[PDB]
C-alpha cells in the first residue's frame, strides 16, 4: 500500500491551463444556483434545496453552515466536497485562531484559511 | 479557593469564591472561577489556575466543533469523558481539580474531576482549600428535593464558610444556575459581603513630588506620509 | 538558583481617568553584582505596551517574540494588536511552554484604539491571566508593591495624578528589595499620546 | 576558563583575556589566546567549560565567516552580537547547553563607533562602555567606575586596564598567568604584545 | 555588607554601610556596624549581627574588668585575643563574624585585628569584610598611602564604601565614618549614601556610566 | 475499600463499600465501585481510582467492539483483557481489580487480577485495605452452591467486619446479582449491617 | 522525638450563656485500623473543669495520671480544698501549658492537642487550647484535627464574637455540637459514631454524658 | 521527624513619636491555611511603661514576654523597686534571646515606650539578640507590605518640595499621635486586602508620660 | 506471630503459635510465647524478641520483689509495671504484650498494651501479624461467660486461621490457662487445628 | 594555609613557608609568618584548618617553654617532635581535632646536628632529610630527589630551595605570594630576608 501518488495530479498544458482547475469550474457551473447580497446592516445567502428524492428530508441536508457565530456559508457545486470543507473550515478556526487570541476569526482571515485549503489540493500530490 | 455543586428539582447551581492567591499575598481580590465549557455546561476549578483554564478552553473548543459535527447540544459526559481522558494521559502534571455541571437533552449533571483523572458523581460537591468547611455546611442542610431558591441560599452559604473560615478563600461569591429548559444565568458578584472601608486619609500627593531626570513622547504612531 | 530571582527588577501598570501608566526599573543583575542600570523591561507593539520581569535571558526572548508575532498579525490582519487580543497571544504562548516555561512575570498595558477603554493584565510565568481594574504588579519586589499600591491607589486618577502614585510606588518598593532599582522609567499612555520619563533615584 | 574584560573607549574597543589554562592540578599552558576574530572588525573573547568555550568560538567564527562570504558583507557589531545571543538562549534549553560566557568588541564601520556587549550563557545580553565575566568584575568594576570617562583614548584605556589587572593579581587567589591584549578600531584588529 | 578599617599616620579609619537583608528583602538602611566597645576601641560588624554585636560588647565589659585590675589601658593585642579565644571555643556550633578589633595605645601605635569566628586572628595595615569588600578593595589598594592627611583618609575610606554601596546589591543606605585616635575614637557623621552617590559623581567626574 | 465477588447457585454476586478517602478525609461517602463492562460482566474496582476508572473504560470499549463482531464474550475473555491492560502497564498501574460475570454455559464465574496482572479463576474473592480483616471469616464461612439469599447474608456480614475494622472502607453496602434472570441492584444502610 | 501510634481524633467545643459544652468520640486508632472502641477522651478535674484530648493515647493516659495527681497533691496540708483553694480551670490549664512547652523544648513532646473547657470561680467561662508545641490560644469555639477544618465553621455561625455568647442558650448550644458530631463521623476516616459529650455550667454545675450515638443520619440520595 | 517550630502568623508594627509611642498588631492567629482565633492579643503591658510583642511562634512568643515580665519584677526586688527604662530593657531582652543562640525563640520582637527624656522610643530584635533603636519598625507576615508605605509616609523618601523637581527634600515634620494612628489603621488595612495571614482585629497600645493606653479596630474577616 | 488471651466464665485463657522467624527463614518452630511472671499472671509477647525478653524478665523481677513485702499482686498491677516499662522506653523498645492473670476477687482479667505503652483492659485481646486475619472471625465469634472448652475451641478456632494466611506464624498452638484450679498447660499439632 | 617545605643541610635545617592568606575570595594578608619558635634552637612551621594552626603552634610553643623554665634547659628536636606527635595523636580521635600539619625543624646540640621531622594532623611522624606537606611535594620531591647530598652547605641547600619555589610558582594553579625562609642551626634561627 502507501499513498504512492506523491507527483502533482493538476499541471500545466502547454497553453498554460491547468486542466484540472478548469474541469472542477465546469462541474460548479453545473450545480445548483447559490447568491449573496450585502446590505448596510447585514449579509443575505441562499440557495435551492434541490431535493433529490421526495421521500428523501431535506431539512437533514444543510446546504448553508454556520462557520462561526457570525460567519456563514453557502455553496454550488459537489456537496460532498463542500461538506468536508465545512468540517475543515469550523476546525481552522479554531485551531489557527481561537485558541490563540480567545476570538473567532475575521471573515476575510477564515476565507483566507478555507482558500489554502483549497490551494493545496491543486498541487499537493 | 471554595467552589461547590448542588442539585435541585429542574437543574444545578454551582459557585465559587473570588480570591486568587500565591502563596500568602492575594493576587487577584476579584477571580472569576466559575468558567463555561459551552452555553449551559459550565464548571468551576481549583488548583494551578492556568490549568483549570486551559483545559476548560481546550475541552470547550473540543466540545463546540463536536456539537457543530452532530447537530447536538453538548452533553456534559462528553465534557466529563474528555476531561478525564486529557488528564489522566498527564498523570497528574495537569494541576486542573474541577466540578462540572450542566444541563443537555438528557437531564441535569453534577461531577467533580481531580488531576490524574478519576471522576465521581453526586447531588452535593465541594473542592479546593475550603471545601471542608463548605462540605460541613452541606452535609448539615442539604435534602432532596431542593427548590432553585435554596439551592442558590446553600451553595453560597457554603462558598461563605470557606470565605470566613479558609484563609486560601476569600472576597465574593459567584454563581451559576443551570436550569433544565431554560438559559443558563451566570451571576457574577452575587453577594459582596467584603467591601474595603474607607481609608483614613488621602495618599494624593502634590504634582511635582516626584524627580525627574527626562522627559520625552514616545512614537506609538505608524511611519508617517510625505 | 531561582531563575526568578537571578537577575532582579519590577515592574508595575496603574489604571486611571481615560489613561494608563506602566512603569518599571533599570536594573540586570548577577544575583548580588548590579551588571546593568539600562536594562528596560517595557516594550511597545503598536499602541499596546508590554512589561516583562524575570530571568532577563527570557525577557529579552519573549520581546522578540512578540514583535515577531504583533508584526505578523498586522500584515495579515491590516490592523493594529489590540490590548485585550494581545494579553490572549501572551498566554496562549506562555502556555504552550507547560513543563519548560519562561520564568517571566509579564504585564500588559494599553488602552483600547476603537472604545476608548483603559486595559491592564498581569501573568504568572505559565500564562495565567490577571485582570485587575485597579493594579497589576511584578518582580522581585511585588510584596513590596502591593503594599504601596495598595495604600497609594484610588480609581479616577487624572494622568499627571497617576503619573506620582505610580512613580512612588515603584520608587518606595524597590528601595526595599536589594535586586531592584539603579533607575527607573514611567510610561503614561492616553488614547493618542505616550510619555515617557525617567525618574532620579538612589543608585544603591 | 577565568578572567576576561573589555573597555570600550573613544575610537576602539580594548578585550583582555588571562593566559592560563589549568587541569585541575597543574598548569598546563601559560600562554593560551581566549579570542577569535568573527570578521575584520569584529573580536569575541570567550570563558566558560572546558572544550565547549572553543568549540562555540568556533562554530561561530565559522557562521559569520559563511555570511560574510555569501553576501560579500560585513555584519555590524550589533548584528553579530544579536546572533550570538540567540544561539546561547536557544542552547540554555538544549539537552546539554553551552557553559560559555562571551564578550564582543566590535568596531562598527558603518556609524563610526566602537561597540562592545557582554553576553552570558544563558543568552543575557547588554551594550556596555566597559564588562567583564565571572568574579573578574568584583575586582575591577569598582576601579573603572571611578576612572572610566567615554572620551578616553586608546593609550587611556590601557593604563586604566593596567590598573585593574595589577589589582586582580593582588587580591585574587588564582594565578592567571598576565593577559593578552588586543584593540579594536577602525584598521580591525591588533595585539598588544608587550603587556 | 561592606566594612573596613585601614592604618595610616594620623590613626586608623573605619568605615562601613548600613544595610541589612534578609534574602532580597531590605530589612534595614540604619544599622550600625561599627560597634563601640568602649571610647578608645571600635569593631566591626560582618556575618552574624547578634554574635558580633553580643560578644563585642561582652568584649568591652573583659576590657573594663581588665584595666580595674591591672590599672593600665588593655592592649588592643590582648583585647583582640580575648575575642578571638572566645569564638575558638565555640568552633563547630555555627557562630558568624568577620570583625576589625582597631585600637590606638602608646605601646603598640595604630592597630588593626582581623578576628573571625573559625578562629583566625590576623593583624595588618588594610582589611575590608563582607558581600562588597571586593569594590571597596580596589578603591584602597589604589589610592592608598600611610602619609594620608586625616582628611584625605576619611575621604578615602568613604569613597570606598560608596564604591561597593553602588555595585554590591546587598551594601548601601548610608555611611557611618570613624577616626581612631591614641585618645580615642572620633565620630565623622551618618551620610546617606543615595544624596553622597550624586554629589560625589557631580564633584569628582565619576561614575559617567550613570546618568544623572 | 472492601469489595467481594461470590459466586452461588444461580449465579454470581459482587459486593463493595461505598467510601472513597484522600488520607483521612472521606472525599465521597456514597462511591459507586461495582462497575459495568459488560450486560452481564461487571467488575469491583481498588487501588487507584484514576487507574482502575480508565482500565474499566477502555474494557468497555474492548467488548463492545468484541461483541459487534464476535457476538457475548466469555467472563473469561474479559478477565483477559483486564489481565492484558494489568500486566503490560505494570510498572505504571495500582490496580486491584475482580472480574464477576454469568453465562449460560458457563455460570457464575470470579477472576481476582492482583497488582501484578496475574489472573486467578477462584470461587470467591475478596480485594481492597478492608479484606485483610475478614480472610478469617470468609475462609470459615464461605460454601459452595448457596442460594442467592445467603450469599446475600454472605457478603453483607463479610463487609460489615470489614467496615468495622477499616478506616479506608465504610458507608452504604452496594451489591450486584448475576444471574440468567437478569441484573438487579441491592444496597444496604449502616442502621442494618452495623447491627449484625 | 517519637511518632504517635494509638490515636484520638478530634475534640470539639464552644461557649454559651452560662458556660461551656465539649465532645470528643470513643475511638483509639492504630493507623487506618480502628482497634479500640471504648476510650473515653474528656477527663474531669473536679466539678468545674473537663479536659479534652486527642492526639496520642500513651501520651493522654499519662496526662490522665498528671491530673489525678495534681488533685492529691492540692488536697494536702488545704483545709479548703473544696472550697475556695479548689482547683481551677485557670490552674489546671496552665499547668498543662508549662508541661507541653518544657517537654518540646527537651525535643521530647507529649504528642497531643489538648482544650481545657471550665468555668471559673467568678462564673466566667474558660476555653482554652494548648498543643504538643506548647501553643495556646482561646476563642468562642475551640476544636482540635480536623473539627478545626469541619466542626469551628459550623459553631462559628451560632457563635461568631464575644457578644454572642451571652445570645446562646445551653440547648442550641448542645444542638450545634452534636450536629458537627454527625458531621465529623460523615466526613472524617478516623471518627467514631460513639462519643461522650460534657456540659459545664455555672448554674447546674458539671453533666457528664456518656454512650452517646449519632444519629438522624442521611444516605439515601445514593 | 518532630519539628519544634511553627508559624502564627500575625503582623505587628511600631512608630515612635515625639513625646509618645505606639506599639500595634492584628489579632488574628493562625496555622497554615485555618485560624486559630480572631482575637488573640499579642501586644502586652509589661509594666514601668514600656509595650513588648514577640511576633511569629507563639509559644516562643508567650514563653519571651512571660520571662521579660518577669525579669521586670525581678528588677524591683533587687534594685529597691527603680524604674526599669527602656533601653535597659532592651539590652536584657539582648540577653533573654542570645541566651538561647542555639535553639532560639522563633520571634521578631518590638517594644516601645519613652526614653529618659521623656522622648518616644521603639527597639527591634531579631530572633538570637541583635537590636537597634529605631523611629518605625514593621514586623511578622506582611512587614514588606508595611515598610516601603512608611518609608514614604512618615519619612518622606522620595518626595521632593514641588517646583524645585529633585532639588529640596520634603521636610521631616514632626506626627501627632492623631496622625500616627492613622497610618497604623491605613497600613494595616492595605495589609488585610493583600495578605491572607492579617485581618479580624486590631490592637494598638499607646505609650505616653501618663501611661499605657489601648484601641481596638476591627478588620476584614475573610 | 499471632497471640491472644481470652477472658471466661472461670477464668482466662492465653495462647499463641510457636513460629519465629528471621525474614522467610524459621528460625525456630517450636517457640514458647507464653511467658509466666508470677503464679498465675503470664503474658503473651510480640515485636522484638530480645526487648519482650528483657521486659518479661525486668517484670518477674518486679514481682517477686513485690511479693516478698507485700503479697500476691494485681493482674492490674503487673499490667501496671509492664507499662511503666513500656512507656517510658518507648522510643528503644519494640513490644507489643498481652498479660492475662487470675485473682480470686477479681477473677479473670485481660490487658493489651500496644506499641506505643498505653494500657487498654479488654474481655479479650488479639495482637501479632496473624492478628489482623482474625478481627472479623473473632468479633463475631467471641461471646462473655463462655466455658473452658468452649473458649479453648475459640482460640484453636482463631489462631488456626491466624496460622492459615500469615507466613509468620505456625507450628503448634499453646495455651496456658489460668483458673482456682490451677495452671494448665495445653498443646495442639498441625493435624489437628489445620482440618478445622 | 598552603605551602610550607623543609630540607635539612650539612649543619643547618632550612624552613620555607608561604605568605598568603586566603580567606576563600580574596586574599587578605600576603606577609604572614606562618612558624613559631619552640625553643632557641627548635623552629615549627605549620598548615592547616585556619585558626586551630595558630592555636596548636601557640599552644605547643607555651609547653615547650614552661619546660624549659622548670627543667632550666632544652629539649632535644627529638623530643619535642615526639611530645608534639602525641599531641596531634591525642587530637585525632577528639570531639573536635586539630587539622593542623606541622615540620618541626631544630639543631640538636649534644649531637651536633640538624634534624628535620614531618608530622601530619593524624600524629604520623617521620624525620626526613627534606619534606614537606599537601601538593608541595607533588612539585618539589623530584627536583630534591635529583639534586640534594646530606653534605650541602646553607648555601647550596637554599639554592636548590630556590629552584623548587620557581616550579611552584610555574606549575600551581594558587598564587601564595613567595615564601618566609628561615634557617635553623647552632647559633639558633634567624629569616633569610631577600627571597
Ligand atoms: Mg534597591
Ligand atoms: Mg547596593
Ligand atoms: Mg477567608
Ligand atoms: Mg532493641
Ligand atoms: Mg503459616
Amino acid at each position: 500500500m502507501t499513498d504512492r501518488y506523491s507527483f502533482s495530479l493538476t499541471t500545466f498544458s502547454p497553453s498554460g491551463k491547468l486542466g484540472q482547475i478548469d474541469y472542477a469550474l465546469t462541474a460548479v457551473k453545473q450545480g445548483v444556483t447559490s447568491l449573496g447580497i450585502k446590505a448596510t446592516n447585514g449579509v443575505v445567502i441562499a440557495t435551492e434545496k434541490k431535493s433529490s428524492s421526495p421521500l428523501a428530508m431535506s431539512e437533514t441536508l444543510s446546504k448553508v453552515s454556520l462557520l462561526t457565530p457570525d460567519i456563514g456559508a453557502v455553496y454550488s457545486g459537489m456537496g460532498p466536497d463542500y461538506r468536508v470543507l465545512v468540517d475543515k473550515s469550523r476546525k481552522v478556526a479554531h485551531t489557527s485562531y481561537k485558541r490563540i487570541y480567545g476570538e473567532y476569526p475575521p471573515t476575510k482571515l477564515l476565507v483566507s484559511e478555507v482558500a489554502k485549503i483549497m490551494q493545496e489540493a491543486t498541487q499537493s500530490g | 479557593t471554595t467552589i461547590v455543586g448542588v442539585k435541585f428539582n429542574n437543574g444545578v447551581v454551582i459557585a465559587a469564591d473570588t480570591r486568587s492567591t500565591q502563596g500568602p499575598i492575594v493576587a487577584d481580590k476579584n477571580c472569576a472561577k466559575l468558567h463555561r465549557i459551552s452555553p449551559k455546561i459550565w464548571c468551576a476549578g481549583a488548583g494551578t489556575a492556568a490549568d483549570t483554564e486551559a483545559v476548560t478552553q481546550l475541552i470547550g473548543s473540543n466540545i463546540e466543533l463536536h456539537s457543530l459535527y452532530t447537530s447536538r447540544e453538548p452533553r456534559v459526559v462528553s465534557a466529563l469523558q474528555m476531561l478525564k481522558q486529557h488528564l489522566f494521559k498527564y498523570q497528574g502534571h495537569i494541576g486542573a481539580y474541577l466540578i462540572v455541571a450542566g444541563v443537555d437533552p438528557t437531564g441535569s449533571h453534577l461531577f467533580s474531576i481531580h488531576a490524574h483523572g478519576s471522576t465521581d458523581v453526586g447531588y452535593y460537591l465541594s473542592l479546593g482549600s475550603g471545601s471542608l468547611a463548605a462540605m460541613a455546611v452541606l452535609e448539615s442542610h442539604w435534602k432532596q428535593d431542593l427548590t432553585k431558591e435554596e439551592a442558590i441560599k446553600l451553595a453560597s452559604d457554603a462558598i461563605q464558610a470557606g470565605i470566613w473560615n479558609d484563609l486560601g478563600s476569600g472576597s465574593n461569591v459567584d454563581v451559576c444556575v443551570m436550569e433544565i429548559g431554560k438559559d443558563a444565568e451566570y451571576l457574577r458578584n452575587y453577594l459582596t459581603p467584603n467591601v474595603r472601608e474607607e481609608k483614613q486619609k488621602s495618599y494624593k500627593f502634590p504634582r511635582g513630588t516626584t524627580a525627574v531626570l527626562k522627559e520625552s513622547i514616545v512614537n506609538i504612531c505608524d511611519i508617517q506620509e510625505e | 538558583s531561582d531563575p526568578s530571582s537571578i537577575n532582579g527588577g519590577i515592574v508595575v501598570a496603574m489604571t486611571g481617568k481615560d489613561c494608563v501608566a506602566i512603569a518599571c526599573d533599570l536594573r540586570l543583575g548577577s544575583q548580588s553584582l548590579g551588571v546593568s542600570n539600562k536594562f528596560e523591561k517595557i516594550f511597545h507593539y503598536g499602541h499596546v505596551f508590554l512589561g516583562i520581569t524575570g530571568l532577563a535571558t527570557d525577557v529579552t526572548t519573549l520581546n522578540e517574540m512578540f514583535r515577531y508575532k504583533t508584526n505578523l498579525y498586522k500584515l495579515k490582519e491590516e490592523r493594529a494588536i489590540e490590548p485585550e487580543t494581545f494579553t490572549q497571544l501572551v498566554s496562549s504562548s506562555l502556555y504552550e511552554r507547560r513543563f519548560g516555561p519562561y520564568f517571566v512575570g509579564p504585564v500588559v498595558a494599553g488602552i483600547n484604539s476603537k472604545s476608548g477603554k483603559p486595559f491592564i493584565a498581569g501573568f504568572d510565568l505559565i500564562g495565567c491571566i490577571d485582570e485587575a481594574k485597579d493594579f497589576i504588579v511584578s518582580g522581585t519586589a511585588s510584596d513590596q508593591l502591593f503594599g504601596m499600591c495598595e495604600s497609594l491607589y484610588e480609581p479616577n486618577l487624572e494622568p499627571e495624578d497617576l503619573f506620582e502614585t505610580i512613580s512612588q510606588a515603584l520608587l518606595n518598593a524597590a528601595d526595599r528589595d536589594a535586586l531592584s532599582g539603579w533607575g527607573a522609567v514611567v510610561y503614561i499612555i492616553k488614547k493618542d499620546e505616550v510619555v515617557k520619563r525617567y525618574l532620579k533615584m538612589r543608585q544603591d | 576558563m577565568d578572567i576576561i574584560l573589555g573597555i570600550r573607549v573613544q575610537d576602539s574597543v580594548i578585550l583582555a583575556s588571562s593566559k592560563a589554562v589549568t587541569r585541575g592540578i597543574s598548569v598546563l599552558k601559560d600562554s593560551d589566546d581566549k579570542t577569535r576574530q568573527l570578521s575584520p572588525h569584529t573580536l569575541m573573547s570567550f570563558a566558560g567549560e572546558a572544550g565547549d568555550t572553543v568549540q562555540f568560538a568556533e562554530y561561530i567564527q565559522a557562521n559569520i565567516q559563511l555570511y560574510s562570504i555569501r553576501e560579500d558583507y560585513e555584519l555590524s557589531p550589533q548584528a553579530v552580537s544579536s546572533f550570538v545571543r540567540q544561539e546561547l538562549a536557544k542552547s540554555i534549553r538544549s539537552r546539554r547547553p553551552y557553559q560559555v560566557n562571551v564578550l564582543i568588541g566590535g568596531y562598527d564601520k558603518k556609524k563610526n563607533k566602537p561597540e562592545l556587549y557582554q553576553i552570558d550563557y544563558l543568552g543575557t545580553k547588554v551594550e556596555l562602555p566597559y564588562g567583564a565575566h565571572g568574579y573578574s568584575g568584583f575586582y575591577t568594576f569598582s576601579l573603572l567606575d571611578h576612572h572610566y570617562r567615554p572620551d578616553m583614548t586608546t593609550e587611556e584605556g590601557l593604563d586604566l586596564l593596567k590598573l585593574c589587572v595589577q589589582e586582580l593579581e593582588k587580591r585574587m587567589p588564582m594565578d592567571f598567568k598576565g593577559v593578552i591584549v588586543k584593540i579594536v578600531d577602525k584598521d580591525g584588529i591588533r595585539q598588544v604584545d608587550d603587556f | 555588607t561592606t566594612t573596613l578599617a585601614f592604618r595610616f599616620q594620623g590613626g586608623i579609619i573605619v568605615a562601613v554601610d548600613s544595610r541589612a537583608t534578609a534574602g532580597n528583602w531590605v530589612a534595614s538602611q540604619t544599622v550600625k556596624k561599627v560597634i563601640e566597645i568602649n571610647p578608645f576601641l571600635l569593631g566591626t560588624m560582618a556575618g552574624g549581627a547578634a554574635d558580633c554585636q553580643f560578644w563585642e560588647t561582652w568584649l568591652g565589659s573583659q576590657c573594663r574588668l581588665h584595666e580595674l585590675r591591672e590599672k593600665e589601658r588593655i592592649s588592643v593585642a590582648a583585647a583582640s585575643k580575648i575575642l578571638s579565644n572566645l569564638v575558638y571555643q565555640y568552633k563547630g556550633a555555627g557562630l558568624s563574624m568577620g570583625t576589625m578589633i582597631c585600637g590606638y595605645t602608646r605601646k603598640e601605635g595604630p592597630t588593626i585585628y582581623y578576628v573571625d569566628s573559625d578562629g583566625t586572628r590576623l593583624k595588618g595595615d588594610i582589611f575590608c569584610v563582607g558581600s562588597g569588600q571586593t569594590f571597596a578593595y580596589g578603591v584602597l589598594d589604589s589610592n592608598y598611602k600611610w602619609d594620608l592627611s586625616v582628611e584625605d583618609a576619611l575621604y578615602l575610606g568613604k569613597r570606598s564604601i560608596l564604591a561597593a554601596a553602588h555595585r554590591d546589591a546587598y551594601s548601601g543606605g548610608s555611611v557611618n565614618l570613624y577616626h581612631v585616635t591614641e585618645d580615642g575614637w572620633i565620630y565623622h557623621g551618618n551620610h546617606d549614601v543615595g544624596e553622597l552617590f550624586w554629589k560625589v559623581k557631580e564633584e569628582e567626574g565619576s561614575f559617567n556610566n550613570v546618568i544623572g | 475499600t472492601s469489595i467481594m465477588a461470590v459466586t452461588f447457585k444461580d449465579g454470581v454476586i459482587l459486593g463493595a463499600d461505598s467510601r472513597t478517602t484522600t488520607g483521612a478525609y472521606i472525599a465521597n461517602r456514597v462511591t459507586d465501585k461495582l462497575t459495568r463492562v459488560h450486560d452481564k460482566i461487571w467488575c469491583c474496582r481498588s487501588g487507584s481510582a484514576a487507574d482502575t476508572q480508565a482500565i474499566a473504560d477502555i474494557v468497555q470499549y474492548h467488548l463492545e467492539l468484541y461483541t459487534s463482531q464476535y457476538g457475548t464474550p466469555s467472563t473469561e475473555t474479559a478477565a483477559s483483557v483486564f489481565k492484558e491492560l494489568c500486566y503490560e502497564n505494570k510498572d505504571n498501574l495500582t490496580a486491584g481489580i475482580i472480574v464477576a460475570g454469568y453465562d449460560d454455559k458457563n455460570k457464575g464465574e470470579v477472576y481476582t487480577i492482583p497488582l501484578g496482572g496475574s489472573v486467578h479463576k477462584l470461587p470467591y474473592a475478596i480485594a481492597g485495605s478492608g479484606s485483610t480483616f475478614i480472610y478469617g471469616y470468609c475462609d470459615k464461612n464461605f460454601r459452595e452452591n448457596m442460594s442467592k439469599e445467603e450469599t446475600v447474608d454472605f457478603i453483607k456480614h463479610s463487609l460489615s467486619q470489614a467496615i468495622k475494622w477499616d478506616g479506608s472502607s465504610g458507608g452504604v453496602i452496594r451489591m450486584v446479582v448475576l444471574t440468567a434472570a437478569g441484573v438487579e441492584r441491592l444496597i444496604f444502610y449502616p442502621d442494618e449491617y452495623e447491627q449484625l | 522525638t517519637q511518632q504517635p501510634i494509638v490515636t484520638g481524633t478530634s475534640v470539639i467545643s464552644m461557649k454559651y450563656d452560662n458556660g461551656v459544652i465539649i465532645a470528643a468520640d470513643n475511638l483509639g486508632s492504630y493507623g487506618s485500623l480502628l482497634r479500640f472502641n471504648g476510650v473515653e477522651r474528656l477527663i474531669p478535674v473536679g466539678d468545674n473543669t473537663v479536659v479534652g484530648i486527642s492526639g496520642d493515647i500513651s501520651d493522654m493516659q499519662h496526662i490522665e495520671r498528671l491530673l489525678k495527681d495534681l488533685v492529691t497533691e492540692n488536697a494536702y496540708d488545704n483545709p479548703l480544698a473544696d472550697a475556695e483553694e479548689a482547683l481551677e480551670p485557670s490552674y489546671i490549664f496552665e499547668y498543662l501549658a508549662t508541661v507541653m512547652y518544657q517537654r518540646r523544648s527537651k525535643m521530647n513532646p507529649l504528642w497531643n492537642a489538648i482544650i481545657v473547657a471550665g468555668v471559673q470561680s467568678n462564673g466566667d467561662q474558660f476555653l482554652r487550647y494548648v498543643n504538643l508545641l506548647g501553643v495556646t490560644y482561646s476563642s468562642p469555639t475551640l476544636a482540635t484535627g480536623f473539627g478545626a477544618h469541619m466542626a469551628n465553621p459550623l459553631l462559628r455561625k451560632v457563635v461568631d464574637r464575644e457578644s454572642d455568647i451571652p445570645k446562646t442558650t445551653v440547648q442550641v448550644a448542645e444542638e450545634a455540637i452534636v450536629n458537627a458530631m454527625r458531621v465529623l463521623y460523615y466526613r472524617d476516616a478516623r471518627s467514631s459514631r460513639n462519643f461522650s459529650l460534657a456540659i459545664i455550667d455555672k448554674n447546674t454545675g458539671l453533666t457528664f454524658k456518656k454512650n452517646l450515638q449519632v444519629e438522624n443520619m442521611k444516605w439515601d440520595f445514593a | 521527624q518532630f519539628n519544634p517550630y511553627g508559624d502564627n502568623g500575625g503582623t505587628i508594627l511600631g512608630i515612635a513619636g515625639e513625646d509618645f509611642a505606639v506599639l500595634a498588631g492584628d489579632t488574628r492567629n493562625i496555622t497554615d491555611y485555618s485560624i486559630n482565633s480572631r482575637y488573640e492579643p499579642k501586644v502586652f503591658d509589661c509594666g514601668d511603661n514600656i509595650v513588648m510583642s514577640a511576633n511569629g511562634f507563639a509559644a516562643d512568643g508567650d514563653a519571651l514576654v512571660k520571662r521579660f515580665k518577669n525579669s521586670v519584677k525581678w528588677y524591683h526586688f533587687d534594685h529597691n523597686d527603680k524604674k526599669l527604662s527602656i533601653n535597659s530593657a532592651a539590652r536584657n531582652i539582648q540577653h533573654l534571646l542570645y541566651g538561647k543562640r542555639f535553639f532560639p525563640y522563633y520571634v521578631h520582637t518590638i517594644i516601645a515606650g519613652l526614653d529618659e527624656d521623656g522622648k518616644g522610643a521603639v527597639y527591634s530584635f531579631d530572633p538570637v539578640g541583635s537590636y537597634e533603636r529605631e523611629q518605625c519598625r514593621a514586623g511578622g507576615a506582611a512587614a514588606s507590605l508595611i515598610m516601603p508605605f512608611l518609608d514614604n509616609q512618615v519619612n518622606f523618601k522620595n518626595q521632593y518640595e514641588p517646583g524645585t523637581n529633585g532639588k529640596v527634600k520634603k521636610p521631616l515634620k514632626y506626627l501627632s499621635v492623631e496622625e500616627v494612628i492613622k497610618l497604623v489603621r491605613d497600613s494595616f488595612t492595605s495589609a488585610t486586602e493583600r495578605h491572607i495571614q492579617v485581618g479580624d482585629g486590631l490592637e494598638i497600645l499607646i505609650v505616653t508620660k501618663d501611661g499605657v493606653r489601648k484601641e481596638f479596630y476591627e478588620l476584614k474577616r475573610d
